[PDB]
């Protein structure tokens, strides 16, 4: 069982590549929380019967893809 | 990859006060910690969703003081799944789960609201006949 | 609609991110005859467009849960905190699946060695919250299924998290039945924080 | 209002005099007409006072001429009972419930009127039967 201690968002008057490695690092970690939390809504809504369909997905993707990706 | 291994629980922390007094809270750092965490963020996704559930007989407990006893019926059930649909027009806001009623945002405000309003009016029309009564009686003292 | 009066909305307010209102008269299709506290009343402009957030009744208020508020915006949020902490002193609050922590500076009781023995076994909503309830639902499924368990700590790094780890590892050394993992870690802490701790514009260490 | 009716009810109002200038205050106004048989809210007694203010409705004093067009106004039971049953469908209520209900929400009563009302209505459980209650306030 694994305790995992690290920085949040952050944001100054002036932000700087220290900065911006941070922030894309918690860009990577949200995007893993809300594809975990969407997994555990879709569970619960096939157990209650509902259509699941109807959850609504959002997906910080295109930011990822514009730090990271080639020619980013 | 270490992470996705695994599946995780999460906790955020945030800094009450600049100072490191002991209970103070200071609402303009507070709300920087909480955008910083993602929690505004993660809420505004979960206020476009169902956030709001409810098990139908806590429902039936609560929403007692709107129903009426021809509503009331044998299936507790059946029934909060009628006196709703006729409480909240259009069907988009609420799904009926199996052992859980769901709705959007705002929607058990609205159910609240209403039953204070009848509540209230009802408050209202009682007090008044109980004080109108009672001072009736003491105009028939007077008289006597 | 649902703006009455007798109704209360939060403004924008520079001193106080936000402040509480009552809606004098009802509102009808461009201006509010709004009362406060900070003086009888007050004229507020709507702009071109908007209306303020409308608040939450009192029974929600206060709740264990921010999901279990039926308006969700920030204003909620920051009062429903701030009554839970300055009120009550419940500084463990959810939201979703999160377990949000607001950091006393001061020092409590409540992570005494009993508290240990009252959360385990509690399935995570029936207690209120506290970080043993997190350290359980871990601690919980590794037992149940093969899979491992992580826990995910986040903020600036006064806020606490260390601290959030130590009492969840005490949790786990409590329940399992030790020895010296933790008095080893935490001795281990200054050496960590001495070789890659850092001083910041906005916070030391 | 017929003169018979008219003569009685001024004769009270006299009755309800106490100063002897045969006047009675906006405020007595209300009082006024909850005693001669009308069940006005506070809401409506203040509308047809023209919602006056403290002073006046404390101490500036009108003849019964020009309280009765409000009287009249005024003037022009399942609902009761649903109501009722609000508060309950068993045909019982809650002493303690109604009793904060009656003197937190609504038009606020005091808790020595629900006392003088409830007196003798109900029982060891505190409970009331609210049909027979409803019945005796609408007598």
């Amino acid at each position: 069982i694994g305790v995992l201690d690290i920085y949040g968002f952050e944001t100054f008057e002036i932000n700087s590549f220290e900065q911006f490695c941070i922030n894309y690092a918690n860009e990577k970690l949200q995007q893993q929380f809300n594809m975990h939390v969407f997994k555990l809504e879709q569970e619960e809504y096939m157990k209650e019967q509902i259509p699941w369909t109807l959850i609504d997905f959002y997906d910080n993707q295109p930011c990822i893809n514009l730090i990271e990706a080639k020619m980013g | 990859e270490t992470l996705n291994a695994t599946t995780p629980h999460y906790v955020r922390c945030i800094k009450p006060n600049d100072f490191k007094f002991p209970f103070t809270f200071d609402e303009k750092r507070a709300v920087q910690q909480l955008r910083a965490c993602g929690v505004l963020e993660t809420i505004r996704i979960s206020a476009a969703g169902f956030p709001s559930r409810w098990t139908y007989q806590e429902f039936f407990s609560r929403y007692r003081v709107l129903m009426k006893q021809k509503d009331v019926l044998s299936d507790r059930k059946q029934t909060c799944k009628n006196v709703l649909e006729k409480l909240i027009l259009d069907k988009d806001k609420y799904q009926f789960g199996k052992t859980k009623i769901f709705f959007r945002a705002g929607q058990v405000a609205y159910l609240e609201k209403i039953r204070a309003d009848k509540l209230r009016a009802a408050c209202i029309r009682i007090q008044k006949t109980i004080r109108g009564w009672l001072m009736r009686k003491k105009y028939m003292r007077m008289r006597r | 609609e649902l703006y009455t009066k007798y109704a209360r909305v939060w403004i924008p307010d520079p001193e106080e991110v936000w402040k509480s209102a009552e809606l004098l008269k009802d509102y009808k299709p461009k201006v509010l005859q709004l009362r406060l506290e900070e003086g009888k009343d007050l004229e507020y402009c709507l702009d071109p467009k908007e209306l303020p957030p409308l608040r939450n009744p009192d029974i929600l208020v206060g709740e264990n849960d921010l999901t279990a508020l039926s308006y969700l915006h920030e204003p909620a949020v920051l009062h429903n905190l701030k009554v839970r902490f300055i009120d009550s002193k419940l500084i463990y609050t959810y939201c979703g699946i999160v377990l949000v922590a607001i950091n006393p500076y001061e020092q409590l009781p409540i992570y005494g060695e009993d508290i240990i023995n009252a959360y385990s076994g509690q399935n995570m909503g029936d207690m209120d919250p506290h970080i043993f309830a997190v350290a359980e639902e871990a601690y919980k499924q590794m037992a149940r299924d093969e899979r491992n368990q992580s826990i995910i700590v986040s903020g600036e790094s006064g806020a606490g998290k260390t601290v959030s780890a130590k009492y969840a590892m005490r949790y786990f050394a409590t329940v399992s039945g030790s020895a010296n993992v933790e008095e080893k870690v935490l001795a281990s802490n200054p050496i960590m924080e001495s070789i890659g701790n850092a001083k910041t514009t906005r916070n030391d260490n | 209002f017929n003169k018979d009716q008219l003569e009685e009810f001024k004769e009270a109002f006299e009755l309800f005099d106490r100063v002897g200038d045969g006047k009675i205050l906006y405020s007595q106004c209300g009082d006024v007409m909850r005693a001669l048989g009308q069940n006005p809210t506070n809401a409506e007694v203040l509308k047809v006072l023209g919602n006056p203010k403290s002073d006046e409705l404390k101490s500036r004093r009108v003849d019964f001429e020009t309280f009765l067009p409000m009287l009249q106004a005024v003037a022009k039971y399942e609902d009761y009972l649903e109501g009722f049953r609000v508060f309950d469908g068993n045909g019982k209520v809650m002493g303690a419930e109604l009793r904060h209900v009656l003197t937190t929400l609504g038009e606020k009563m005091t808790e020595e009127e629900v006392e003088t009302v409830l007196a003798g209505h109900e029982d060891s459980n505190g409970c009331i039967n609210y049909e027979a209650f409803l019945k005796h306030i609408l007598s």
